[PDB]
């Protein structure tokens, strides 16, 4: 088509598909930080005994070996996944990729570069 | 010419150099591996003159030279001429040189290592590259190629390697290196034109039975019925342009001289050919392995260029294997240059990025470290 | 590890305001195991969900 | 097609007139009104060149999209404008990944049609849904009404 | 993923590992229970390539891989190994994960403590299993047999288990452990088919082997006629392609292989053979038992899919046996695969469900648990 429209169009496409993405990661982080703030909640202090005082010292300690262990366990299996994505992408790839590289010419050089290199000053407005 | 830091190419046999960029497929020029001496002493002055010429030099006044070449069977006996020969090669013609940019080598498996050792300090003391890594040739073929797995026929100026590769591993214990190649091809063929009146001795000499065979020889798929019209027929001969105007006609010694490859007792060679080469190739692999490599002989290296290289032996293997089995040869437009674009291919991998040997790690361990780190 | 994934609990000899220190930088420092936690699992969402792709193309081959 | 004219709205005409002028200066070498194979070779070795020939008789035989079957003269233009880069963001795996999540809205893998109708219904710009049958044909590389994702890649790769 | 939380059911032996879902009818797939790993030097660059290749990708991968079976005579004596190829029987083909479903494994009560307590543990600990059970190999082909009554002759790759069961009860003390099983057979093969020109001695040719022995072999009712004839005549040979496309007959040697069930001695062996054992556990049960066994010899397992076995068991224990008495034997279809078709019936009846460990008394308890809640 005379599509200029085709131009801005994809732009703008590509534009909303991350921005797809962007919503869904909108609501994503929100529940991330929200679960942040909570997860370790911004405590409160005044006049408190100290024998509690010294349990929530150790109780929040504990706390963080706890979610140390839990988060680190999503590490491992997202790892696992990770090396998924490594090995399935990878090896997938291998059943269907891997001359994505295409036929890497460098006459691919910067053409704008050897174009003015055989041109001279002539290029200016682009 | 570049504005990139690309890895440079240089694939360095006993007849030429090809040479180029990492990232191109295909060299950007050709170096023959000649140093060309006078051999004639001068008598008029102001003429320019050289004390010694290189590569194209070599051969464009090659009327009064006597050429040399550097490399035999695939090692450098003399790099004091291979070192001139790569400074035309870098800074005078490709107009890159390892000094800005890393290095990549091509060689054979069984290549005598002391050779991968003094073009290592070669190139990092002469040249200043800043890495290197010296490649296997048939893994070369095989990237250029599209394949991972294959009995690869290097076919080099020299030597024949012929190492067969299954999922990109080396199977060492059926290697069959033959001391067979283009070079002894020529050889066969000067001796033979000799028997017909056309002496070839001296270095112009040389060089035309050298071009003579290039341009007119072929193997056939059946060397006796080809053989047998071409020894009684003249419509089987071709007249070859000699430099000076005269004509060489040449009949049947068109392809005996190729048949070397599959008769190599015909220079004195105690060797049943290529084909039963190739063969224990992959008949020497385990049987789970055997089916893969019938399905890829690959062909790569000079003389495949030769008219029926396919079909002779796709034919002589099928002949020699077991029957059901399909065998299949690759002999890919990509010929001759099929080393030369593997290197390319591999130097700018993303997955061999850390294969290369830098310029730290050169001077710590000194050149003995292609040993270890290269293969 | 699990002995381990415990920082130093320092809450013994000083006064309140190094027991207070320990236990909210306790608190902080779960706050960043628990964030690490939610997004791993996020990660794992969109991970399982490029790698439903992964199975799918997977299967496009076997 | 629909490129060239987007880049004809990024600058004006007058400019093409100048070109014109460039080009009698260059348009020597047309053997059938077009610049085709054999008026590739004559126009390049002008200077004693051709391109790498990959690009050649990619230019004779393939890129002809119409039935063309030749450089045109319209093809070695083509090539010879071609020359300087401005092509945008040419958007891609990590992007179109990501992207493909919310296409693939399904979580699988595999789009559904209106995800990507809403996708494409909130751009910024017109969905002819002639081209959204080019997109069915094209995305779906196995045309399934669904799409592994390498298919939406290819289907998305490369473009503004 | 399942319509309701239905136990996983994985039926490891010496030989292959069947697996599926507890309600089907078959396992969903079948895997070697083989972890196999490369014996040679990568050449290529960017290849992928793993340490190691398990079930399928071992034997698909094989022609550089040497393959170890991680099951010794039943018993895992590597976990490591077992977890890998459960890991992909469970994510790869079932496509389920063990967290959300109880899982059953099976063995032999006669294997040596090791097997149940591991198998326990890497369920619970790599998987998160949320139940186990380990059952009795017996138990699950006489379900799979439509018994409560019988002899189970399991004879597969490992061991034979020769496990006489009354009215649902074990006779333990006529229980036989045999050393004597389809991986002998393999070996005798390789051996003498080493005789007739064609060597056996490395990986993929075990493989061929074991292919060969399971299409070609059989073992005869009257192996001593069946000999005179068969070692005297080529109209009794059966050709087998090889992997390469060479062919190898085999005559007496197709059922002298299976005849070491009968024959022990064939391999070294201090054993009556299986006839014999299966009579002396039918012998060492009560008087009033013993009609019931003799009267349901129930085949399980593997090489119980010889042609003539049957026949060859129920005529050899019919001779030992006293008259009168009719000597029967059950040979179902659900044959090599009854041990897994048992594992889904046991693990979907009612009078089961208080028989799973639950990852609670098995933290509680840790793996030693096995032997109080299991059998």
């Amino acid at each position: 088509i005379s599509a200029s429209r085709k131009l801005q169009l994809k732009t703008l496409l590509l534009q909303i598909a991350k921005q797809e993405l962007e919503r869904e990661a909108e609501e994503r982080r929100g529940e991330k930080g929200r679960a942040l703030s909570t997860r370790c909640q911004p405590l409160e202090l005044a006049g408190l005994g100290f024998a509690e005082l010294q349990d929530l010292c150790r109780q929040l300690h504990a706390r963080v070996d706890k979610v140390d262990e839990e988060r680190y366990d999503i590490e491992a299996k997202v790892t696992k996944n990770i090396t998924e994505i490594a090995d399935l992408t990878q090896k997938i790839f291998d059943l269907r990729g891997k001359f994505k590289r295409p036929t890497l010419r460098r006459v691919r050089i910067s053409a704008d570069a050897m174009m003015q290199a055989l041109l001279g000053a002539r290029a200016k407005e682009s | 010419d570049e504005d990139e830091t690309t890895a440079l190419v240089c694939d360095n046999g006993s007849g030429l150099v090809k040479a180029g960029f990492a990232g191109d497929d295909a060299p950007r020029a050709v170096f023959p591996s000649i140093v060309g001496r006078p051999r004639h002493q001068g008598v008029m002055v102001g003429m320019g003159q050289k004390d010694s010429y290189v590569g194209d030099e070599a051969q464009s006044k090659r009327g009064i030279l006597t050429l040399k070449y550097p490399i035999e069977h695939g090692i450098i006996t003399n790099w004091d001429d291979m070192e001139k020969i790569w400074h035309h090669t870098f800074y005078n013609e490709l107009r890159v040189a390892p000094e800005e940019h890393p290095t990549l080598l091509t060689e054979a498996p069984l290549n005598p290592k002391a050779n991968r050792e003094k073009m290592t300090q070669i190139m990092f003391e002469t040249f200043n590259v800043p890495a290197m890594y010296v490649a296997i040739q048939a893994v070369l073929s095989l990237y250029a190629s599209g394949r991972t797995t294959g009995i690869v026929l290097d076919s080099g100026d020299g030597v024949t390697h012929n190492v067969p590769i299954y999922e990109g591993y080396a199977l060492p214990h059926a290697i069959m290196r033959l001391d067979l190649a283009g070079r002894d091809l020529t050889d066969y063929l000067m001796k033979i034109l000799t028997e017909r009146g056309y002496s070839f001795v001296t270095t112009a000499e040389r060089e035309i039975v050298r071009d003579i065979k290039e341009k007119l020889c072929y193997v056939a798929l059946d060397f006796e019925n080809e053989m047998a019209t071409a020894a009684s027929s003249s419509s089987l001969e071709k007249s070859y342009e000699l430099p000076d105007g005269q004509v060489i006609t040449i009949g049947n010694e068109r392809f005996r001289c190729p048949e070397t490859l599959f008769q190599p007792s015909f220079i004195g060679m105690e060797s049943a050919g290529i084909h039963e080469t190739t063969y224990n190739s992959i008949m020497k692999c385990d049987i789970d392995i055997r089916k893969d490599l019938y399905a890829n002989n690959v062909m790569s290296g000079g003389t495949t260029m030769y008219p029926g290289i396919a079909d002779r032996m796709q034919k002589e293997i099928t002949a020699l294997a077991p029957s059901t089995m399909k065998i299949k040869i690759i002999a890919p437009p990509e010929r001759k240059y099929s080393v030369w674009i593997g290197g390319s291919i591999l130097a700018s991998l993303s997955t061999f990025q850390q294969m290369w040997i830098t310029k730290q790690e050169y001077d710590e361990a000194g050149p003995s470290i292609v040993h270890r780190k290269c293969f | 590890i699990l002995a381990e994934r415990r920082k130093v609990l320092a809450i013994d000899h000083l006064n309140e305001d190094q027991l207070r220190e320990k236990a909210k930088e306790l608190w902080q420092s779960i706050y960043n195991l628990e964030a690490e936690k939610f997004d791993l699992q996020e990660k794992f969402k969109q991970q399982k969900y490029e790698i439903n792709v992964l199975r799918n193309r997977i299967n496009d081959n076997q | 097609d629909d490129i060239y004219k987007a880049a004809v709205e990024q600058l004006t005409e007058e400019q093409k007139n100048e070109f014109k002028a460039a080009f009698d200066i260059f348009v020597l070498g047309a053997e059938d009104g077009c610049i085709s194979t054999k008026e590739l070779g004559k126009v390049m070795r002008m200077l004693g060149q051709n391109p790498t020939p990959e690009e050649l008789q990619e230019m004779i035989d393939e890129v002809d999209e119409d039935g063309s079957g030749t450089v045109d003269f319209d093809e070695f233009l083509v090539m010879m404008v071609r020359c300087m880069k401005d092509d945008s963001k040419g958007k891609s795996e990590e992007e179109l990944s990501d992207l493909f999540r919310m296409f693939d809205k399904n979580a699988d893998g595999y789009i559904d049609l209106d995800e990507l109708k809403i996708m494409l219904q909130a751009t910024g710009e017109t969905i002819t849904e002639d081209d959204i049958e080019e997109l069915m044909k094209d995305g779906d590389k196995n045309n399934d009404g669904r799409i592994d994702y390498d298919e939406f890649l290819e289907f998305m790769k490369g473009v503004e």
